[PDB]
């Protein structure tokens, strides 16, 4: 701790340095948001979505777009 | 008309080049207590353009060991390197919009060290080969940190284009982020551009290195480099960090506070040279490798994690 | 040969309006025109070969067609003012022009009814049955050579031994 | 590519002709021996982008990231047989006859 | 304030995206119709010069499958104009 | 094109005023220091290198992968740079 | 224009029988970095850009810097051996001309160099209505799906800095 | 070497081979074999003796050409076919590049010129490793690509090995250069039943380790490089003596030991595959091998050669022991062969 | 491969991506996907040994797909004539070179 205290007065760029390192090996794992960015990024639409054909087995998947059925990205809104 | 835009970029920036340099003998004299060149022309504005011709009709020196390549190719590729990175620089449009564009900017720097390294070895003397070494040297240290605080700010833009920035800040300029960065970006112009705090490169008390052996045509040419480097860095430091306000109905507004910050930024770094004295060639790499570098790659890593568990991961393109 | 459809077999009217246009009334061509666009484009992924769905083709573009002579008939000058003012920005972005995009938008909930789709709510996957028969053997795939046989049964104490030179084994 | 992946070939093979063939200077081996690297990454960054292959993208660089630190063991290498020897030259290098 | 502004630009990557996704079917129905077209066309010129060949049937695949094949962008214009050949290959990369 | 036009009336702007300027007018410096750092210059340019990429993979869905990769990367090097100023490089 | 890939194709040759003919280590150190752009224009005529840049940075200005950094502090001088310098000037120049007729000879043999065939070829096929399509969505792959790529040469660096001190020492 | 040094570099070295053998994409089969080679160039200048810089910057160069001559291979397969690695339509010169590249790596026949000198002016330890541990890796890439390769060219580099290898040692005096030239020659012989059947080369190099790392931990023990210097093992441990005798004519082919089931199984299958051209001449040089060897014996064993009255000192001293590995690795190579038939 | 520690452990770290119709990035299709898996779903419990004599319609194409040599040949055929005929006068670009244009 000591140390720990010259180190923030002597060579304090170090003691700044590392606690950067750890902060930012830290928040990742602990925040309501991480999730997100793995589902904001999958969500962007890039490559055009394929229609299925229509065996008519299933009830999941929305007939259209506008439809009441399929994903939704209101999280993204209002996020 | 492409032309005409070409010239519209080169001549005006060749032009500021010439002014900076009075700017500078203006600027550091009110500093130090005298009132610079006034009387070539009026008020000095004739100075520049005065000792460009006197150093252009000076007989340019091939000393008896130098080469006659490495020696004429150093200032041309000085003077080409610089200018051309202003070919794609977003103020607010670009000339040359690239996609990758930073990653343009980066290299092309990096390519200004061999001007250096190749005037040295071109020289053949004992002071140019001793200067050269140590300034390949500091400006290949600086382009290490100078290229990971880059990375850091693209990660936040999404992109390497510098145009994107100027619709990343829209709202807050990248200093208020990253503020901790623009110092480390600051004093890496500093070095890169050689100037005083670092201008070890070219000591004057220390080895009178690079133009020793140039005068004349050769020493203008770099000459001139510098000082457009002076001004593209400051530039640089103008849309990457300190975000000109941007209204797409009136284009000039984003070019005036352009104009107004890289006067400023560039005013800083003559501000700079007066007042401080110049670092020691370990003392230079002591800051980079030991100050700084442990401070960008730990804050690098804080900008790929800032974008995930903020949810802020930046739209590509 | 290659059978190569021939041009009268290929020549529909199309949109041709500027890029600005379609991007203009993009967020609606999606909306009141998916259920034929998806049928060209399901026609068009199952049976790799564009030349099998051209006849959905021609009914895009037909469709679409209607969709803007329908625009032309209402709201007509909105789009107008909207496609303008998004056509000067460079990269036609969509922020630029809110006010002009909400007085057609709005329009188009007035006069046409259509609505403008919400984020989202077209980047999701749709349904579309069509009678084409799911191409089977696409990618006409020829016959895949049998697997080699198979050698059956159970293992047993090799036969008189590591027949090695003289090792009784 | 036909004829753009014959000339990057004989680039290669110049270059070969070159690292095997020395004359004083090693550095110029060493040098050399970049030229290859660098006729390689071309070559094999070339026919990924028109195969489309964004795959493989990862291996026109891996390439460049192991010749580098070869060629960094290269050149510590030259660097301490100029130390040894005052020279680069590969005459010196006869002892182990 | 960076988290705020890049999340509202993040779905306005998203609302522009999803629009040209809705405008796609309609450059791919045109983008095929106009390909095909090319492939024909050439095919016309072919046969007007492939005819004096001596046995030599005016077009085949040189692959044996029956599937669709895409043309080559060189296929496509090589015989055609050399500018649009040109604009083909280095058109985006030289941009505008 | 465009690029190349630019950069042509560079180097013609360069070597318009050198050729005026010559017209007009009518050896064992060594530090293994100085080799190291080149070396540890380019380890590290190597990994900007490895680095680079990041904008683009950013937007990739795996994303935990990506920083666990990333922070992975950096830390890495530090520690090679640490060993560097443990033992006399870096120490001029 | 067509033949913009071929010339810098050809440039790059040259660049390299430069090399090649081993001239002093700092001139063959500067024909490195000619055919180092040349190339580097070459990838970037291709269509990738990132792979292209990436020359330089890491490359260009990245590595051979050092080259001619090393090649200041232990290559000596090329001292007394300066006059080949221009013999192998002459032999490049004689060589490139050599091979200047030499490609005509293959040309002539049709039984590739498609001379017709020139602008044809650079790019094969485009996804033309794509949008994430670029030179680097690949070369991330290093961060997730491919990471061994990255596992291996991560580990080569940091073995390298353990390695060239241990050398070095 | 600061420990932790050592065990970055030592773990490359091994990671080296590992990555080599383990994956399928050639790609890292080549960082595996470029690895190995950054790993090595350290260990190799440990004394820094003027003589080691050579060794190094020689091994290095020539392993560097070869690394990049086997990615030109991977390289040009890319466009012959887009998969990254050999396959049965493969062009031919496609394969024999990665034939010549890859018996540069492992130097033999007519690229032996760089390991006898290597193997001079590096320590007796990392001259094993340079002789076996980094032979697996170059193998274990021609091993997996057997079906594709060609048999003449394998035959040739073959046939050469083993006259370069026994011609060689002829003359040789040093002993690390007779080892190094005894490797040379082995080599050739796993390398012509390659083609035929791989699995047999696998015996023919197993064995060479467990007969070569006891024997250089012989020559050590006593950190002998002249056949003089063993000579004295007489006075300096003679228990040793006997099994040097043996594992040295085992090395070679004599037929009670261990050393001839290779050689008798590789003509075995050789001749089933109807080369008894080449397999005889084969066989009759290895006997030319067996010659250096005994000349050996003669002055280790046979003969007892003068020593120095300084000797009886290092007598006196308690000697060092040789590790356990020694006799593990000695018994199981001079005698094993009645157990054949399960080691093929 | 030599030592299969890889297909053991389960791990799949070199083999996703070693042909063109691996998984690419964002799903953009390679070219020759049409073909390669044509040709690897063939060779799938057929060694190679009979990978190369029966299963050379799929390389043959294949082959094609990728190097797109016949073509080139086709095609500079082609040219070659045209220069002739054009040569004689006989062949003259039709306005169609420079026609209308198709959305
Ligand atoms: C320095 C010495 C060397 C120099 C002099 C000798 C030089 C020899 C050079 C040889 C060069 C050629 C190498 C090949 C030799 C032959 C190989 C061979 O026979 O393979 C087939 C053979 C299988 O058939 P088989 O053993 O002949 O059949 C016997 C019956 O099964 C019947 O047997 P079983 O199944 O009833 O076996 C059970 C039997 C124990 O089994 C045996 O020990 C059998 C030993 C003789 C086997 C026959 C070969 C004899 C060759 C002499 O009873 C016991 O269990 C008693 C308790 C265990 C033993 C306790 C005493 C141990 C010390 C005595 O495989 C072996 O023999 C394996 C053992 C290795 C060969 C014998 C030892 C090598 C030669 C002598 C070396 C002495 C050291
Ligand atoms: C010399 C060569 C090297 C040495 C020899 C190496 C020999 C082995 C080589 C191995 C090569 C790679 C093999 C694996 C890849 C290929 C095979 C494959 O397909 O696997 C893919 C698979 C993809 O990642 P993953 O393992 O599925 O991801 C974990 C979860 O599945 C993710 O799912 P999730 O939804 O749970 O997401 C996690 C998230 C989830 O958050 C939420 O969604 C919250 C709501 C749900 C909560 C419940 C679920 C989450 C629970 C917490 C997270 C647990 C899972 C994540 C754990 C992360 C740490 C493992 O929570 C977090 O963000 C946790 C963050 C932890 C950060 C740790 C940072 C460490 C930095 C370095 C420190 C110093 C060292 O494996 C990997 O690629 C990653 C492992 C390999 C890493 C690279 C190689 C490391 C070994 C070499 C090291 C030395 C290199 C020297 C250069
Ligand atoms: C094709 C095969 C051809 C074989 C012959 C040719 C190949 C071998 C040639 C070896 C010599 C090559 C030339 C080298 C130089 C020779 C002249 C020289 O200067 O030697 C110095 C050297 C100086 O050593 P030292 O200073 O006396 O050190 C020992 C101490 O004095 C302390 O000594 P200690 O008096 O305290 O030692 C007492 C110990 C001495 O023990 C030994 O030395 C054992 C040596 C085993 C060698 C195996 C070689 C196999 C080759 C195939 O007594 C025992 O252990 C009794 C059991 C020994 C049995 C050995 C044979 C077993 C064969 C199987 C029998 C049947 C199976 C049932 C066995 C039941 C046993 C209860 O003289 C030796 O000691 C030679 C030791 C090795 C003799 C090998 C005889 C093998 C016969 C076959
Ligand atoms: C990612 C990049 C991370 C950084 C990479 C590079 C790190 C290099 C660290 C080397 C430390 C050892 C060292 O050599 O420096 C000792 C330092 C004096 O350094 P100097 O005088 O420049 O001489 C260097 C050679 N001795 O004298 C010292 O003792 C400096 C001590 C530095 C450590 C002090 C304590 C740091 C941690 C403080 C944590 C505070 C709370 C943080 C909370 C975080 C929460 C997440
Ligand atoms: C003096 C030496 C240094 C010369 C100045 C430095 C030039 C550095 C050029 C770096 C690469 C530039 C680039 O990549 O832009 C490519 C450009 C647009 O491509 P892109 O960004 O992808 O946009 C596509 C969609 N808009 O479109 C292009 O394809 C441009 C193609 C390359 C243009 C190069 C212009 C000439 C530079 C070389 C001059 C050679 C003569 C001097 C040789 C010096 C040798 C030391
Ligand atoms: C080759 C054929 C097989 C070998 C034949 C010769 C065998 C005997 C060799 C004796 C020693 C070498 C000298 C004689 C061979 C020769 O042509 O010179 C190679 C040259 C020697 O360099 P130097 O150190 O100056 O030696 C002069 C000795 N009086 O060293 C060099 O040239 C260094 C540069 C090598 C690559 C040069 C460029 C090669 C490609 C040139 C263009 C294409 C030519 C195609 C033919």
């Amino acid at each position: 701790s000591a140390f720990l205290k010259n180190a923030w007065a002597k060579e304090p760029v170090l003691v700044v340095s590392f606690s950067v390192w750890g902060l930012a090996i830290i928040m990742p794992m602990i925040s309501p948001y991480t999730k997100y960015a793995s589902m904001i990024n999958k969500a962007t639409p890039y490559n055009y979505p394929v229609p299925v054909r229509d065996d008519g087995n299933m009830p999941d998947v929305p007939s259209h777009p506008q439809d009441p059925l399929g994903p939704s990205l209101d999280w993204l809104k209002n996020l | 008309m492409f032309f005409i835009n070409i010239l519209t970029l080169l001549v005006p920036i060749l032009i500021a080049m010439a002014f900076l340099t009075l700017v500078e003998r203006k600027i550091l004299g009110y500093m130090q207590l005298r009132k610079g060149p006034n009387i070539v022309g009026p008020y000095g504005i004739l100075q520049p353009f005065a000792d460009a011709m006197k150093l252009f009709m000076k007989e340019p020196m091939r000393p008896l060991t130098t080469s006659m390549s490495l020696f004429i190719i150093a200032p041309t590729l000085s003077l080409t390197l610089a200018l051309s990175l202003w070919v794609p620089l977003p103020m607010p449009h670009p000339l040359i919009n690239l996609n990758l564009g930073i990653l343009f900017i980066l290299a092309t720097s990096s390519l200004s060290v061999y001007s250096i390294l190749w005037s040295g070895w071109a020289s053949n003397s004992k002071y140019s080969l001793f200067g050269a070494l140590r300034a390949v040297a500091q400006t290949i240290s600086y382009e290490v940190t100078m290229a990971i605080i880059l990375l850091s700010v693209l990660l936040m833009n999404g992109s390497y284009s510098l145009q994107t920035l100027i619709t990343t800040q829209e709202h807050m300029w990248l200093l208020l982020p990253a503020w901790p960065m623009a110092m480390m970006w600051f004093i890496s112009t500093l070095a890169e551009t050689n100037r005083a705090p670092f201008d070890l490169t070219e000591g004057e008390s220390e080895l009178v290195g690079f133009n020793v052996e140039y005068a004349a045509g050769p020493f203008a040419l770099f000459f001139m480099a510098e000082y457009t480097n002076i001004i593209l860095m400051n530039a640089l430091t103008t849309i990457i960090f300190l975000g000109p306000l941007y209204y797409i109905n009136l284009p000039e507004l984003y070019s005036t506070n352009f104009m107004m910050e890289a006067l400023l930024l560039s005013s800083t770094f003559l501000w700079i040279r007066a007042s401080y004295p110049r670092f020691r060639y370990d003392q230079l790499m002591h800051l980079l490798w030991k100050n700084f570098l442990p401070l960008t790659l730990a804050l690098c890593m804080w900008h790929i994690s800032l974008p995930i568990f903020t949810a802020g991961v930046p739209p590509y393109m | 040969i290659v059978e190569l459809p021939t041009l009268e077999e290929l020549k529909v009217e199309e949109v041709k309006v500027s890029s600005a246009v379609l991007k203009a009334a993009a967020h609606h061509y999606g909306a009141q025109c998916d259920k034929t666009n998806k049928e060209f484009m399901l026609c068009r992924w199952e049976e790799k070969d564009p030349r099998r769905c051209l006849k959905e083709g021609k009914l895009v573009n037909g469709c679409a067609l209607n969709f803007f002579r329908q625009i032309k008939s209402h709201c007509a000058e909105p789009f107008t003012e909207y496609w303008t003012c998004l056509d000067y920005s460079n990269m036609q972005l969509f922020r630029h022009c809110r006010q002009q995009q909400a007085k057609f938008d709005q329009c188009v909930l007035d006069k046409l009814g259509w609505v403008r789709p919400d984020l989202g709510q077209l980047s999701k996957v749709t349904k579309v049955k069509t009678d084409r028969p799911l191409p089977e053997n696409p990618y006409h795939s020829r016959a895949r050579p049998e697997p080699n046989p198979v050698i059956e049964g159970d293992l047993k104490p090799a036969k008189h031994g590591t027949r090695f030179f003289f090792w009784t084994v | 590519m036909p004829s753009t992946f014959f000339n990057l070939t004989m680039a290669f093979s110049l270059s070969l002709l070159g690292t095997l063939m020395f004359r004083s200077h090693l550095m110029s081996t060493l040098l050399c021996l970049e030229g290859m690297v660098l006729s390689l990454f071309i070559m094999t960054s070339v026919t990924s982008l028109n195969s489309n292959s964004m795959s493989s993208m990862p291996i026109p660089i891996t390439i460049l990231v192991f010749a580098a630190c070869e060629a960094a063991v290269g050149l510590a290498l030259l660097v301490k047989v100029s130390n040894t020897y005052g020279t680069d030259y590969v005459q010196n290098l006869n002892l182990l006859q | 304030r960076m988290m705020r502004w890049n999340q509202e630009r993040r779905r306005l990557l998203i609302e522009d995206l999803e629009a040209r996704i809705a405008l796609m079917p309609l450059f791919q129905a045109e983008k095929d119709r106009r390909t095909l077209q090319i492939l024909r066309e050439n095919l016309e010129e072919e046969a007007i010069i492939m005819k004096d060949v001596p046995n030599w049937k005016v077009g085949e695949s040189v692959f044996h499958t029956t599937r669709w094949v895409p043309p080559l962008i060189g296929e496509m214009y090589g015989l055609r104009t050399k500018e649009e050949m040109s604009n083909a290959n280095f058109g985006f990369t030289w941009y505008t | 094109m465009n690029l190349y036009t630019v950069i042509f009336i560079n180097i013609l702007l360069s070597l318009t005023l050198i050729l005026v300027a010559f017209w007009l007018p009518q050896r064992l410096p060594f530090s293994m220091k100085f080799f190291l750092v080149a070396i540890t210059f380019l380890l590290f340019d190597l990994e900007i290198a490895l680095l680079l990429p990041l904008p683009w993979a950013i937007q990739t869905i795996k994303t935990s992968t990506m920083m666990i990769m990333a922070f992975i990367l950096v830390t890495i090097l530090s520690l090679g740079l640490a060993y560097e100023w443990t033992q006399k490089g870096l120490e001029w | 224009m067509n033949n913009y890939i071929f010339v810098l194709s050809s440039l790059f040759l040259v660049g390299c029988l430069g090399l090649a003919l081993k001239p002093s280590p700092i001139y063959g150190g500067l024909g490195l970095i000619v055919s180092g752009f040349v190339g580097c224009l070459m990838v970037l005529g291709f269509g990738g850009s990132f792979l292209g840049l990436m020359v330089f940075l890491i490359y260009l200005g990245g590595m051979l810097v050092v080259f001619g950094y090393t090649t200041a502090m232990a290559t000596e001088e090329y001292p007394e051996t300066w006059g080949s310098n221009w013999l192998i000037l002459g032999f490049l120049v004689l060589g490139v001309i050599m091979e200047v007729f030499l490609i005509c000879v293959l040309n002539y043999y049709d039984e590739v160099i498609n001379l017709d065939g020139l602008g044809d070829w650079l790019m094969y096929e485009v996804d033309d209505v794509g949008v994430m399509l670029e030179g680097g969505i690949g070369v991330a792959a290093m961060y997730s799906c491919a990471t061994w790529m990255m596992v291996v040469a991560g580990w080569s660096l940091f073995a390298g800095i353990f390695i060239i001190i241990e050398i070095t020492r | 070497m600061n420990p932790i040094t050592l065990a970055i570099i030592y773990f490359t070295i091994f990671l080296g081979p590992v990555i080599t053998m383990s994956s399928t994409n050639l790609m890292l089969m080549w960082v595996g074999l470029e690895f190995s080679l950054l790993a090595i160039i350290p260990m190799l200048i440990n004394k820094k003796n003027p003589r080691s810089t050579e060794a190094a910057t020689k091994y290095f160069v020539t392993q560097a050409t070869a690394s990049m001559i086997i990615l030109l291979a991977i390289v040009l397969n890319y466009k012959q076919l887009g998969t990254w690695m050999f396959q049965q339509q493969t062009n031919g010169l496609i394969l024999n590049m990665t034939l010549m590249a890859l018996s540069m790596k492992l130097g033999l026949a007519p690229f032996h010129f760089w390991l006898p000198e290597v193997t001079q002016g590096i320590p007796l330890h990392m001259g094993l490793i340079l002789l076996t541990w980094q032979k697996i890796a170059p193998l274990s890439i021609l091993i997996q690509i057997y079906p594709l390769l060609n048999s003449t060219i394998i035959l040739m580099l073959a046939i050469t090995s083993i006259f370069m290898g026994a011609w060689g040692g002829l003359n040789q005096t040093q002993m690390r250069k007779i080892m190094a030239y005894s490797s040379i020659a082995h080599m050739g012989w796993m390398l012509a039943i390659l083609p035929y059947n791989p699995s047999l080369t696998l015996l023919n190099l197993m064995i060479y380790i467990i007969l070569t790392a006891p024997m250089f931990m012989a020559l050590m023990l006593n950190n002998s490089m002249t056949i003089n210097s063993i000579s004295l093992l007489w006075n300096k441990t003679p228990a040793m003596l006997t099994m040097i005798s043996l594992m040295l004519l085992s090395l070679g082919g004599l037929p009670p030991l261990t050393g001839f089931l290779p050689k008798w199984i590789i003509i075995t299958e050789l001749m089933k595959n109807n080369c008894l051209i080449m397999a005889t001449l084969m066989a009759m040089m290895a006997l030319l091998n067996l010659f250096f060897y005994t000349r050996l014996i003669y002055s280790t064993s046979l003969t007892m050669f003068p020593t120095n009255n300084n000797s009886k000192m290092m007598t006196h001293q308690t000697k060092t022991k040789p590790n356990l590995m020694f006799s593990t690795l000695a018994i199981m190579s001079t005698m094993t062969l009645p157990l054949a038939p399960q080691l093929i | 491969p030599f030592l299969d520690i890889q297909k053991k452990l389960g791990i799949s770290l070199d083999r996703h991506f070693m042909f063109l119709s691996a998984e690419q990035p964002y799903k953009n299709a390679a070219r020759c996907h049409a073909f390669e898996k044509e040709w690897i779903e063939c060779a799938h419990g057929i060694g190679g040994t009979r990978a190369k004599k029966e299963c050379k319609i799929e390389f043959d194409d294949f082959e094609e797909c990728l190097l797109r040599y016949k073509t080139m040949r086709r095609m500079h055929d082609i040219k070659k004539q045209r220069e002739k005929l054009m040569k004689e006068g006989k062949y003259t670009p039709p306005p169609h070179h420079s026609g209308r244009e198709e959305p």
